[PDB]
């Protein structure tokens, strides 16, 4: 997952 | 031995701390007893203790606010000699500014001996008044006299202590890597950490996809605490504790960035959400990276 | 296919870019041809292309500055129909704001077809004047007409492209780990990167042991570029490229923190020293960590 | 070494  | 670090130095007999009067950087500013508020920054009452190489249990004591040093006036061994703030350096050979600090006979408080005079830091007459004289005075290492006994309340952590606090947290991912940036950190009360956040402009900031999302909030908060450190304190040789973490949720299909600080007892970390100023023991992510 | 990204869209016949006039967010702001300066930020001439799921080679085009979308007025198929900025969203079903973008017959420039009308973005009469009309016009996919051909000059990198640029650098330590924060990055000209540094207050900042040392400068510079991104642009779904690195010298007995950016051709990284505003191909350290 |  992407840091959001 | 006393460890390198930042200390709030509190008399053993009365609730007076060692205070550089008005935080003044002038040479000869009196160092006095003064009352204090626990779980705040006591702005004029923090002292960085630097150990001297090859002189046992001996330190300089630098006022964090002024950047000036605890100084026994002209190094006199006379009882009643002034203790003042004075310009100096962390590793001076000036015995006016060198202090041997060892446990008292009660094994919990310390005594503070001038390395030159061999007299002791003394809250004269045990006076609890705000602005009470502190002087160099005749004494011994072993006597019970509370005028000359001082609790060294440790306000900083080493990077080793910060590392241990992270490692015992239950929300650390298997793949975690930490990246240490500095050696010795002032630990903020949450009240001060919150004030820096409040004054940063982050409370007003809106979440925006990629262009100002979690990583932007967390890095902005670390920058804000770095700026506050430099702007607030004149001493050198320490940093302010504020970490950035990256985390991943249990399901492994979302990641976040956030900050962390340390508990009062310095034993544990607490997570900080810079998008809303909240403190959490569980922020719903396991940390896979930190820098602090 | 055209990749998701930020583009400077330049006519194939004359040196005019697609420009949202005065950068205005008003609905119905004309989109016009306008001259441009290479190796600057052309503030009104950057377009974020978002691919539409399950519609081949079809995009929204969002002006980075205004956050408004390229819109064919009332979706008319009439030659000479206005192309304007209009409020919308990245994944709209509004065919006025959907554009099929595929290579022209020259295999290097593109044509831009409205998904609804099947007419093409046309610099009317190939007029090179500042403020020249751009319209929807009759055309074909295969014809040579330069009025309807557009070079998509890519101004952004993916995180994959940034990763590849770091990996081919000769100054990366054996133990290197990178931590990616965002997906798609606007690459700054050094002139703009330097302006953000100049306006940050860092040029005036003094090095101080632990309390404002290399890690404070590097994190401050990343925060300054993050703030500039959010304050400068109204579009969402991208970040500004500015990395932080930690490095260790050959001898393995000193470490530093610094920033990095990307070359014009997006193929290589360049190191930036936030203590003095210098760009270096060799900053005298091998990077063991980055976040960007 | 320490980041300095
Ligand atoms: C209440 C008082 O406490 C002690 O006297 C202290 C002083 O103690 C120190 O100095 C004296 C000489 O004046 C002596 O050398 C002693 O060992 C040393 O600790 C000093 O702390 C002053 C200033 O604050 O206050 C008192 O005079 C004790 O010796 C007295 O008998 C008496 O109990
Ligand atoms: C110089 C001129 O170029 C071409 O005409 C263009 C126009 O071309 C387009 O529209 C026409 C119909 O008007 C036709 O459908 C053509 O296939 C299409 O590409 C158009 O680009 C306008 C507006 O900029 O300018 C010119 O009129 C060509 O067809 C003409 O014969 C002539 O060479
Ligand atoms: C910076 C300044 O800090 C406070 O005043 C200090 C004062 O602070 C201590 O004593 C006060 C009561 O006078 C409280 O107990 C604080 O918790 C203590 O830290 C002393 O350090 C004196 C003598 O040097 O200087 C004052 O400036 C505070 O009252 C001020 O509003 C201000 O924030
Ligand atoms: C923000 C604004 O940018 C510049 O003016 C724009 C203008 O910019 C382009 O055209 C100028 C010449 O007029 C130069 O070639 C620039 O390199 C181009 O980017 C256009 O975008 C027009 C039409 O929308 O708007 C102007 O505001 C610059 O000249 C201004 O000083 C200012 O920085
Ligand atoms: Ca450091
Ligand atoms: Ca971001
Ligand atoms: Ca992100
Ligand atoms: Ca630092
Ligand atoms: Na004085
Ligand atoms: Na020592
Ligand atoms: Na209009
Ligand atoms: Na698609």
């Amino acid at each position: 997952p992407v840091v959001r | 031995s006393l460890r390198r670090g930042i200390y709030h130095i509190e008399n053993a007999g009365v609730p007076s701390a060692i205070d550089l009067k008005d935080g003044s950087s002038s040479d000869g500013t009196p160092i006095v007893g003064w009352q204090f508020t626990p779980d705040t920054i006591n702005w004029h009452q923090l002292w960085l203790a630097e150990p001297i190489p090859n002189v046992a249990d001996t330190f300089t004591l630098c006022n964090l606010f002024s950047g000036t040093y605890m100084d026994l006036y002209n190094g006199s061994s006379e009882a009643g000699t002034a203790v003042n703030g004075w310009q100096g350096t962390a590793f001076t050979t000036n015995p006016h500014q060198l202090w041997t600090i060892k446990k008292s006979s009660d094994g919990t408080s310390y005594k503070i001996q001038n390395y030159g005079s061999k007299t002791f830091v003394d809250l004269v007459n045990g006076d609890s008044s705000d602005g009470a004289k502190i002087a160099g005075w005749t004494g011994t290492w072993d006597e019970g006299n509370p005028h000359q006994k001082w609790y060294f309340n440790r306000m900083s952590v080493s990077s080793a202590e910060a590392q241990a606090a992270i490692a015992r947290n239950p929300h650390i991912h298997g793949t975690y890597r930490g990246y240490i940036l500095d050696g010795e950190y002032l630990v903020l009360p949450n009240a001060t950490f919150t004030q820096i956040w409040k004054d940063s402009g982050l409370p007003g900031s809106k979440w925006r996809e990629q262009i100002y999302d979690a990583d932007d909030f967390a890095i902005a908060m670390k920058a804000a605490v770095g700026k506050w450190g430099a702007d607030s304190w004149k001493a050198n040789g320490f940093a302010i504790f504020c970490g950035v973490m990256l985390g991943v949720n249990k399901a492994g299909d979302a990641a976040a960035a956030y900050n962390f600080t340390l508990t009062k007892d310095h034993a544990d970390i607490v997570f900080f959400e810079p998008q809303n100023g909240g403190y959490l023991n569980d922020i719903g992510y396991d940390s896979y990276m930190a820098f602090y």
